[PDB]
């Protein structure tokens, strides 16, 4: 696993999770005295390679209630009628352990919006996880579960998902600014070896926001034009030399001379 | 059964979804700003590629002329722009030598608008997806400032823009913007708006243009002056890009 | 994997395009090469020609053709929409600019007008 | 095997280092301290020769192997396509280190646009099997990837990027003089061929060319001739071969088709 | 179904629909109101207040007059406003050079829907999507009156009317307060009724509204911000608690 | 058994029992028999044997009865997989059948594949639905990686027969196998009585002869005209409870009954 | 899905089918003739197939003498090559009446395809 | 568990099912000295965030009879023949223990149109479409259990059963007026501190285009956001930070401005 020293690059999200996360759980009392409602799950969107499942897995290093996980697509199955069986024998797992955090990485593939002509089992298994959210017996597991779900683009979804009474905030993963772009080259480097003499945000200044995960690229990567040579030891130009080089490519199709306009 | 497939046809929503989907069209092309001041009216351009082996140096593109006082600018498709300037520098003439005397400002739009429309309805036709920007000076208004959408309806605005992310450029133009400039604080401002919101970092001198009016004829009528590159090129080292 | 939108060429699509203009210049690749480089002093043009039965006159056809004395022309595409553009090209150059101004065009004012001979094919379906 | 493929005098370095020195030698990438690679991509138009090099890594490579070609993947039955992803992801870990291969992914690996189907909304979250695995909770350090792909500019950007894809390879065109004066001297002198030996006079020529095509040439050449109740030897007058291996001017719609 | 995709053909019900989904987009406009007194006709605009890059040396303006003794007023659209308005000053001006004679109102009434007739029926053609109505007087007499034409092609006499966002709320205010069991007579009464009944949609905003009224022997008059700004008091003053 | 005959390797028709030809028959003579014959010289050479066939042309041709009758001098396993009975409208299974066969092949020694109708498979794609278009590919493609992947056998030779041929152009598959592509003949005037005489025997009918029947032939050039026209001359004397043949049943029969085999 | 019941529609790919259809279509007859040059001459001969014995062989032909020292050898149905001939035994007045001499073979092709362009 | 109380806004909606189901059990001889029978069957469209499974859990507080607990998706099962069984079974039970209520909720997941498919699993819910339709009206009287059904869309969905011998009345939700937003801020807000900022009527207004379900998230959002100031009562700008937020991506005019 992976802790919160990692995930820099930012504070202000991080900040607003245990906003809903680790205060209901350790004081509610405040909550109860002040008492008013109680915020349930959220929801994290972002471009791909910016930390969303990264801050979701270092959580449950720094949570101590239970975290369960469903990765992509193992809740649609091929009979009829038990997709939805396996939801509801999911969240009456969690009530045993009444705090209880969920995790479920991706909902495109599950909650997009709904049609008629395609769409069947998946469309109904939504249609029921919806109800447990927020029904009757919904009340009583709205108590004390959470709910983590970090999507891509959003727009694709229904809205009764990212609807409110449900999903209370909705974080925004942009790609960073230079200095949070910057620091985590030290936490892809720390490791690394006594490099010799060396700045790191004169080439973060370089790299205008592409992503965080290609940062995660260059440095493993500029370790290994080092390592060919039996050069255990990292240069300087061999970082500005890769950084300009794994974004050329990505800058390469994006041109065309189409031009019906202006 | 959605309604698109032609123009003619209202929505049971009561809208017109062909019309926004050329209105739309206008958000592939190029970025075009104008400001209206105290001495004179300017405005910017940004070509939308600005590569090596095509010469984009004496060949204006986004900055056509229809008379020596007014001058516009230019978004969206290109054979559906020429036609409408060469139906306005048809009609001021055809104003001139009847009246003997120069156009009003409003009228041209008013009647370079209007035909929009009427490629709107009446007919199985496309509409002129353009978005100008007119600039000039008339007598019974003073300086002047309009800008078009191919529905058909203007506005007669005081510093705006149009093209790829107006929406954020507008922005910073809200708020940084004084009514007393005279005009070198409306460039600053102009050619930093372009400098934040466009795709790449290079604002070479062959990605813009710019253009004026002024009234500095002493007593005579009005002059114009569209900027050489060796103009605008010595001005943004003169600025501080 | 388009659809419903490259049916015809005057309904824009929500993303905001026309149907299959860009679809016509898909064969415009799948023609043979071209180029032409502008010097100081003078302009060139060539293609070649991959003459599909040897047997054939290749001398009788031309890729290039003329448009005055001192204009030029070639294509890179279909051929029998270049044969008919020139006639179509240079019957123009006499009745729009010579017999009101007296002597031959320009470049641009005779490629302007090879517009208006396009853009009045992309006006209706 | 390596020394059975001819021009790959780049491409054969990038993956036999990406894929057998780590198992191999791994403490000295972290004796600096750093997380080695975990996939690659192979792109490169048909015949180029890239379904054949991992072939050879085959059959040199002292771990597992998987096969598995993109269509395989689908079914009738939704819901068992994914399972059946991760049982091979689960099948790799155990007979760990291990690595995978795919022989295309563009019937899968494609731009995920918005659907409004089954069929293509079916499609999309096999490939989100892949992605919640690739990189999500639970991963390991024994896996590693070899995709493939006769072209590769449309699969989403999603999964290109570093943890997915390190290290990703071009290939040659079919229009480079160097190599193919080094695929038949290669593929010939695999057998007897004649003394009176016009190949100096083939490769000049300004034709694109594969790496399928020269086994076509090189076969059916060693078919005329053979066919001529003859024991070994290749005659010079293989000019129909060549010729033999036009096939633009047998496409009627590369004849009379766009005029 | 598809019934409603065309102008020529009727559902099984017997309504066409291309037409009243016009009353659609017309309810996504803005407010129009107008009352006639004893002597004196008044006519209302909910006008925005959208930004401040608009030039307040011209605002903008609904209305529009036709002749000295007719005016004009919309909501819907207003690129398909604007040409009517264009076929009704026109048509006025040849009723005298024709006739020596100014038009009757009910003459004028009927031409702008007697086009709105002919763009419904003849397909090939969209309707104009915008509804109007007509106020003014007739030549040689005090006779007040106010028409309303909608794209339909009909013609009504109404004493009050609306048009547009919360017109609902309005046409039933009006019922509750207006009446013919007392007419009002004079400007600051009817200013006074109508002021008022913009309330359901202004929101408290004094920078989003305009006003006109109607004279006799051919004249008209428009008025201020400020002289809206005191009535924007005396309303309120009402509203002590 | 479950999906095809599978001929036993020995069940002998007479592949010269028949009036087609010489030139054809003998070259595909080279492919397949030679080295299973004599694989003294492919080694010799280390070419390996070669990969396949196509018979285009249109029925009456026998473009079936010789690729069974061959495989049965042979003895390989002849079956059938016609593409217009392969398809099936899920997303999936028109490949796994595909899987299944090359699979099952394999669990017999040799075998052999007769595909019909291929074109099926290679189609124009003029319709461009990308939810069905965009999956005929997908099996399609699946196929040309299934058939040449690690079978480095001598045994599982493959067939396609392909009326209509370059109907298909989404993909020739040009390269690499088909190392012939039979320049398919129709039943020439001569070929006719080289085709009576083989069908007319069995018989005792007076002879029942005649230069009368390729004029009638003509035109009729079909392998099932003259199967059918003995069968229904055959039903002439009957007719009358006859003994024997006369021959203007056949100038009856192939003149009167040819007329549907040239209309429709 | 449309593509090939409209002519003025191209596919994504570029080939439109519907003129591909109609070089498609000329071999209906299973007729083929041929041309050949000389020092100061040609010639063109024809395959002919009258099978039903009711035909007045001499007016069968695919050939149109259209004017002196013009010909033309035909394929395709019949009754388009007709439609085709006509036009120009038209011609073959006007360009003598317009611009004075008889139209050579090269410009009579070059024209009477453009017509065929238009379609 | 909730109760009335708790709502202010749903009146011209609520009056019904107090009409349905509080009401007869209380004094019946109104609707027979008519000569009248009430409705067996009710419905509630969508437009989400409006308060539609909160009225149901609200009579369940105040009914004096028996309440039930259903999903659409509890119906369906997988032996292909056991799902409609199911359905009789809940119906005569209920009459078992007469006078009783149901509740199916999100019931697009079976309600559809009879889409005629060929896929084999897709069936089986159609059959369980069909049989209730043949239980609820179909042959024979089932005496007094009426029925709460829910959705979200409608508009091409729930074919035929929508009808009378079925259902009788649709309530029908919406994001609310302006009018109703004022009563129904009072409700949560009922428990805080108010300082002395409260200025409503203009902190709620039209172009306000938010839900009846989002304000409770902006009334929880604030105080929080002023406890992290350490100070637990409220003020007003407190909201509008708030107020800035939530409604940020709910809709664009940008299309707008057209109708001038
Ligand atoms: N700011 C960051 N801090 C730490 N690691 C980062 C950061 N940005 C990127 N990474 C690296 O990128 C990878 C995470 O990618 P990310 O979680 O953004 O994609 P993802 O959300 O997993 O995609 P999906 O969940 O859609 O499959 C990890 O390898 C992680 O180390
Ligand atoms: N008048 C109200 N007072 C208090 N809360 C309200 C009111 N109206 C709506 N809500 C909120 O709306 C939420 C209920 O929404 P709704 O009734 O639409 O849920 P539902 O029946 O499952 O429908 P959906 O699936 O669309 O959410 C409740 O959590 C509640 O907080
Ligand atoms: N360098 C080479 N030497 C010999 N044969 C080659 C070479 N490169 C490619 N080939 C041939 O090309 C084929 C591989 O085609 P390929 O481009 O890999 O298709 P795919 O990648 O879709 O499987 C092989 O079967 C092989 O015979
Ligand atoms: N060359 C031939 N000689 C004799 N009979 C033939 C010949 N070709 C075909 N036939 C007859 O036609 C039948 C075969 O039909 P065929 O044309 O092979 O169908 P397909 O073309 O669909 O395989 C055989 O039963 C045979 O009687």
């Amino acid at each position: 696993d992976s802790t919160y020293d990692m995930v820099g690059g930012l504070t202000k999200q991080i900040k607003e999770i245990k906003e809903v996360i680790e205060l209901p759980v350790k004081h509610p009392e405040l909550f109860e005295s002040l008492g008013i409602a109680q915020p349930k799950g959220v929801i994290l969107y972002g471009p791909p390679g910016t930390g969303k499942t990264l801050l979701a897995r270092a959580v449950a290093h720094h949570t101590d209630c239970k975290f369960i996980r469903v990765s992509g697509a193992e809740l649609v199955q091929k009979y009829i009628g038990e997709g939805s069986r396996m939801v509801r024998e999911l969240f009456v797992m969690a009530r045993e352990h009444a705090p209880s955090i969920i995790f479920m990485d991706e909902i495109d593939s599950i909650g997009s919006t709904r049609v008629e002509g395609s769409g069947g089992g998946d469309s109904e298994v939504q249609r029921t996880m919806l109800e447990l959210l927020n029904q009757l017996d919904g009340f009583e597991t709205s108590k004390n579960i959470k709910i983590i779900m970090a999507t891509n683009r959003l727009d694709i979804l229904d809205p009764a998902l990212l609807r409110p009474g449900r999903i209370d905030r909705k974080i925004e993963f942009p790609p960073p600014s230079v200095a949070a772009r910057a620091e985590i080259l030290r936490i892809h480097s720390r490791k690394m070896n006594l490099t010799r003499g060396i700045n790191l945000r004169k080439v973060a200044e370089k790299m205008n926001g592409c992503s965080g995960a290609d940062v995660k690229g260059v440095c493993t990567e500029a370790g290994m034009y080092a390592l060919r040579e039996r050069r255990i030891h990292v240069t300087q130009e061999d970082f500005e030399l890769a950084v300009g080089k794994v974004m050329n490519k990505n800058q390469e199709t994006a041109i065309s001379v189409a031009k019906l306009f202006k | 059964r959605r309604y698109d497939s032609r123009t003619t046809i209202f929505s049971p929503e009561g809208r017109l979804y062909q019309v926004e989907y050329a209105l739309e069209s206008i958000s592939h092309a190029g970025t075009a700003i104008g400001i209206m001041a105290s001495d004179g009216i300017v405005l910017a351009a940004e070509r939308k590629v600005t590569s090596t082996l095509l010469e984009q140096d004496t060949s204006t593109e986004k900055l056509y002329k229809l008379n020596d006082k007014i001058a516009v600018a230019v978004a969206g498709l290109t054979a559906d722009a020429e036609i409408l300037i060469n139906t306005a520098r048809i009609h001021a003439q055809n104003y001139l030598k009847t009246y003997n005397e120069d156009i009003p400002v409003e009228i041209l739009v008013r009647r370079l608008s209007d035909i929009k429309q009427g490629y709107t309805q009446h007919g199985g036709l496309r509409p002129f997806g353009v978005s100008f920007i007119y600039a000039g000076y008339d007598d019974r208004y003073g300086y002047q400032l309009y800008t078009s959408n191919p529905s058909g309806n203007y506005t007669g605005w005081k510093a705006i823009s149009v093209g790829a992310n107006t929406s954020a450029a507008q922005t910073l133009l809200q708020m940084d913007y004084k009514d007393d400039m005279k005009v070198d604080d409306a460039i600053e401002l102009a050619l930093k708006t372009l400098s934040k919101t466009t795709d790449s970092s290079a604002l070479t001198y062959d990605r813009l243009e710019f253009a004026t009016i002024r009234k500095g004829a002493n007593d005579g009528e009005v002059y114009q002056k569209i900027f050489k590159p060796q103009e605008i090129k010595d001005i943004l080292v003169k600025t501080g890009i | 994997m388009t659809d419903r939108y490259s049916f015809s060429l005057t309904t824009f699509s929500p993303s905001g395009k026309l149907g299959q203009i860009d679809y016509a210049l898909t064969a415009v690749k799948q023609g043979v090469t071209s180029l032409g480089i502008k010097a100081t002093n003078g302009v060139v043009i060539a293609t070649e020609k991959k003459s599909s039965s040897p047997l054939a006159m290749s001398e009788t056809l031309s890729k290039v053709s003329l448009l005055t004395p001192d204009i030029g022309a070639v294509y890179s595409g279909m051929g029998p929409d270049y044969r008919v553009l020139v006639d179509k090209s240079r019957k123009v150059a006499h009745t729009s600019y010579k017999r009101i101004y007296g002597e031959y065009p320009p470049t641009k004012l005779l490629v302007s007008e090879v517009a208006k001979i396009m853009q009045e094919a992309t006006q209706s379906g | 095997t390596y020394a059975d493929v001819g021009g790959l005098d780049m491409q054969k370095q990038e993956i036999r280092e990406a894929v057998e020195l780590p198992l191999v030698q791994a403490d000295l990438y972290e004796q600096i301290g750093i997380d080695p690679p975990r996939g690659v991509l192979l792109y490169g138009p048909p015949g180029t020769g890239k379904t054949m090099l991992v072939k050879a890594v085959a059959n040199s490579t002292k771990a597992a192997f998987i096969r598995v070609n993109g269509s395989e993947f689908v079914h009738k039955y939704l819901g068992e396509g994914p399972r059946m992803v991760r049982d091979v992801f689960r099948l790799a870990r155990e007979n760990a280190p291990s690595i995978i291969f795919i022989d295309e992914v563009d019937s899968i690996a494609t731009k995920r646009f918005d659907a409004q189907t089954g069929s293509d909304r079916e499609v999309q979250r096999i490939l989100i099997e892949l992605l919640t695995q690739m990189d999500g909770f639970d991963q390991s350090t024994n896996v590693k990837v070899i995709m493939a792909t006769n072209r590769a500019d449309t699969l989403d950007p999603a999964l290109l990027r570093p943890g997915r894809l390190d290290r990703k390879i071009e290939f040659p065109s079919l229009r480079d003089r160097r190599e193919r004066r080094l695929i038949f001297g290669t593929i010939a002198s695999k057998m007897s061929l004649a003394p009176e030996a016009d190949l100096d006079s083939l490769i000049i020529r300004n034709d694109s060319l594969s790496g399928a095509v020269i086994a076509a040439i090189m076969q059916e050449a060693g078919l005329r001739a053979v066919r001529k109740n003859r024991y070994v030897i290749l005659q010079s007058d293989l000019e129909e071969a060549y010729a033999t291996q036009v096939k633009t001017d047998n496409t009627v719609d590369k004849f009379d088709f766009y005029k | 179904s598809g019934y409603d995709r065309a102008l020529s053909i009727f559902s099984p019900d017997g309504h066409i629909f291309q037409v009243e989904y016009a009353l659609e987009a017309v309810k996504r406009g803005t407010c129009a109101v107008g009352v006639k007194g004893k002597n004196c006709v008044v006519l209302g605009c909910e006008r925005r207040s959208t930004l401040k890059l608009q030039d307040t040396r011209i605002t903008p303006s609904k209305v529009s007059k036709i002749d000295s003794h007719v005016v004009l007023s919309f909501s819907g659209l207003n690129a398909d406003s604007r040409i009517l308005i264009e076929k009704a000053r026109v048509e006025a001006q040849s009723h005298r050079l024709t006739l020596e004679d100014p038009v009757t109102v009910e003459y004028l009434t009927r031409y702008v829907a007697g086009v709105q007739q002919r763009y419904t029926q003849s397909g090939g053609v969209r309707p104009f999507g915008v509804s109007t109505l007509i106020a003014g007087f007739d030549p040689r007499d005090d006779e007040p009156k106010l028409y309303q034409t909608e794209p339909s092609g009909i013609y009504s006499s109404w004493s009050a009317q609306t048009i547009g966002r919360n017109s609902k709320t309005v046409r039933e205010f009006l019922e509750k307060n207006y009446d013919r069991k007392e007419p009002p007579a004079t400007v600051e009464e009817c200013v006074k009724l109508t002021v008022r009944s913009l309330l359901e949609v202004v929101q408290t905003g004094a920078k989003n509204i305009e006003i006109t009224v109607v004279k006799p022997d051919s004249d008209i008059v428009a008025l201020s911000s400020e002289e809206i700004n005191q009535y924007v008091t005396q309303i309120e003053q009402e509203k002590q608690e | 058994l479950v999906y095809n005959m599978t001929s036993f390797e020995q069940g002998e028709i007479t592949f010269d029992g028949i009036g087609g030809l010489t030139e054809q028959i003998r070259e595909l003579r080279e492919v397949i028999e030679l080295p299973l014959k004599n694989p003294e010289i492919f080694q010799r050479v280390g070419i390996k044997p070669p990969k396949g066939v196509l018979l285009y042309g249109p029925p009456g041709t026998g473009k079936t009865l010789l690729a069974k009758a061959v495989a049965a001098t042979i003895g390989a396993n002849f079956i059938f997989s016609p593409a217009s009975g392969i398809v099936d409208k899920y997303i999936g299974e028109s490949a796994r059948i595909i899987r299944e066969m090359f699979a099952y092949a394999k669990e017999h020694e040799p075998c052999i594949i007769f595909m019909d109708e291929v074109d099926a498979i290679g189609g124009r794609r003029f319709s461009e639905g990308t939810s069905a278009d965009r999956e005929i590919q997908r099996t399609l493609m699946e196929l040309l990686t299934q058939m040449d992947g690690f079978d480095n056998l001598g045994q599982t030779k493959i067939i396609m027969a392909t009326n209509r041929p370059d109907t298909l152009d989404p993909a020739l598959l040009r390269p690499g196998r088909l190392d012939r592509k039979v320049e398919i003949p129709l039943p020439n005037e001569a070929g006719r009585l080289e085709i009576f005489k083989i069908h007319t025997a069995k018989v005792k009918k007076t002879g029942e002869f005649d230069f009368e029947a390729a004029v009638k032939m003509s035109d009729g050039f079909n392998g099932a005209d003259i199967r059918n026209c003995a069968t229904e001359a055959g039903f002439f004397a009957i007719r009358d409870d006859r003994d024997h043949i006369n021959p203007d049943d056949l100038m009856k029969a192939v003149r009167k009954v040819a007329e549907v085999k040239k209309l429709e | 899905a449309g593509y090939d019941r409209h002519i003025t529609i191209f596919s994504p790919e570029g080939r439109l089918y519907q003129v591909e259809y109609a070089f498609k279509a000329t071999n209906q007859t299973n007729i083929n003739s041929l041309a050949v040059r000389g020092k100061d001459c040609t010639v063109v001969i024809s395959q002919k197939k009258v099978p039903d014995k009711l035909l007045d062989p001499t007016t069968v032909s695919y050939i149109f003498c259209i004017s002196r020292t013009i010909g033309m050898v035909v394929n395709g149905p019949i009754p388009d090559a007709r439609n085709a001939a006509l036009r120009a035994k038209a011609e073959a007045a006007e360009f003598r009446y317009k611009y004075g001499y008889d139209m050579p073979c090269d410009v009579l092709a070059k024209r009477m395809a453009n017509l065929s362009q238009i379609y | 568990t909730e109760s009335y109380s708790d709502i202010g806004g749903l009146e011209s909606q609520i009056q019904e099912i107090k009409e349905s189901v509080e009401l007869p059990l209380t004094h019946p001889e109104l609707y027979e000295e008519m000569g009248i029978k009430p409705p067996k069957g009710v419905i509630l469209y969508g437009a989400p965030g409006t308060g539609k499974t909160l009225l149901a859990k609200a009579v369940a507080n105040q009914t004096s009879a028996t309440f039930l607990r259903i999903v659409g998706s509890e119906l369906i099962q997988k032996y292909l023949g056991d799902g409609p069984r199911l359905c009789r079974q809940i119906f005569k039970v209920a009459g078992e223990n007469a006078p009783s209520i149901v509740f199916i909720d999100e019931i697009d997941a079976i309600g559809t149109k009879r889409y005629d498919s060929n896929s084999g699993g897709e069936r089986e819910i159609q059959r369980t479409m069909l049989e209730l339709l043949n239980q609820l009206d179909g042959f024979d009287d089932r005496g007094d259990v009426k029925v709460i059904m829910a959705t979200n869309k409608i508009e091409t969905l729930d074919p035929a059963l929508i009808r009378p011998g079925r259902i009788d009345r649709k309530i029908l939700f919406e994001n609310p007026d302006l009018s109703t937003k004022k009563k129904i801020l009072g409700i949560h807000t009922s428990k805080m501190n108010l300082s002395e900022d409260v200025n409503l009527e203009t902190l709620v207004t039209t172009k306000d285009d938010l839900s009846g379900a989002d304000i409770q998230a902006m009334c929880t959002e604030a105080g929080l956001l002023a406890l992290r100031e350490r100070r637990m009562q409220v003020t007003a700008e407190d909201f509008k930070q708030a107020k800035e937020r939530v409604m940020k991506n709910k809709v664009e005019e940008n299309l707008e401005g057209l109708y001038l």
